[PDB]
């Protein structure tokens, strides 16, 4: 039932620039919202938690935050090591909406 | 209707469990510990209180 | 400490029962969320569903229910695919919620479904 529609599809962006990525809940998720970097060949891995928290071992530009329906992930000074793909994952196994994942942005760095 | 009336009963049944996971301590004798443990149940009684109050409102709309 | 293996990915042809397991060790909990992730070559992560581990409380998505059974042991998860498609060809990953907030920390790295006629 839960959809999360995350846009752009994919982003190109300079070292030192600012990464913006959205998604948007089909239906009210509150902070059950968490972002994942995963690069070719390796699992994902934890960002962001309960939709603005940092995750341990994370690097401080990441940032994430919420405001109702529309959740953002932030890159603010974006690194080569930085190219990967980024998804959002919203709602709970349990909720009547279950938990559903974003259809991704490729990041590439100029 | 029966899907969702399934899946609130699937719900309730996992947010009993979840109490039922969170048994109070036993010792009643302080001795720092007991102390430290209730400290500890009384936050994931919160966590457990919360989580229900979540799930539970997907299903009201 | 905390590790997720998954082992069982195969070539097979369509409609061949497959059974996955997620081999789950070093975890000092005793119940949580163990979930299901596929992503097709070239795809998206999408979620099949999770079980929470004390219990028998296993979770869906809407495509997923009757196509897929996850299944609790003492050691282990199972995704049993029974009756694949070639739709169904992606990489399958085991997926942790150490703290019952919705949330994946730990995962593991994947076993590879083929599904061809």
């Amino acid at each position: 039932e839960l959809v999360m529609t995350q846009t752009p599809s994919s982003v190109s962006e300079p070292v030192g620039g600012t990464v913006t990525i959205k998604c948007q809940a089909s239906q009210s998720i509150s902070s059950w919202l968490s972002w994942y970097q995963q690069k070719p060949g390796q699992p994902p891995k934890l960002l962001i938690y309960d939709a603005s928290n940092l995750a341990s071992g994370v690097p401080s530009r990441f940032m994430g935050s919420g405001s109702g329906t529309e959740y953002t992930l932030t890159i603010s000074g974006v690194q080569r090591e930085d190219a990967a793909t980024y998804y959002c994952l919203g709602g709970y196994p349990a909720a009547s909406y279950r938990t559903a994942f974003g259809g991704g942005t490729e990041l590439e760095i100029i | 209707s029966g899907d969702s009336d399934e899946d609130l009963l699937k719900a309730v049944r996992l947010i009993k469990f979840l109490y039922q996971s969170n048994p109070p301590p036993n010792p009643e004798g302080t001795r720092q510990a007991r102390r430290n443990r209730r400290r500890r149940w009384r936050e994931r009684q919160r966590q457990i209180h919360s989580i229900s109050e979540r799930i539970l409102s997907t299903y009201l709309g | 400490q905390e590790q997720l293996v998954e082992s069982g990915g195969r070539l097979v042809t369509p409609g061949t029962a497959l059974t996955l397991t997620c081999k789950v060790s070093g975890f000092s909990l005793s119940g949580f969320w163990l979930n299901w992730v596929r992503q097709a070559p070239g795809k998206g992560l999408e979620w099949v569903g999770a079980i929470y581990r004390g219990s028998g409380s296993e979770w869906y998505a809407s495509w997923a229910k009757g196509r897929f059974t996850i299944s609790d042991t003492s050691t282990t998860v199972t995704l049993k695919l029974t009756s694949p498609t070639t739709e169904d060809t992606a990489t399958y990953f085991c997926a942790a919620d150490t703290t019952d907030n919705g949330y994946f920390t730990i995962w593991g790295p994947g076993t590879l479904v083929t599904v061809s006629s």
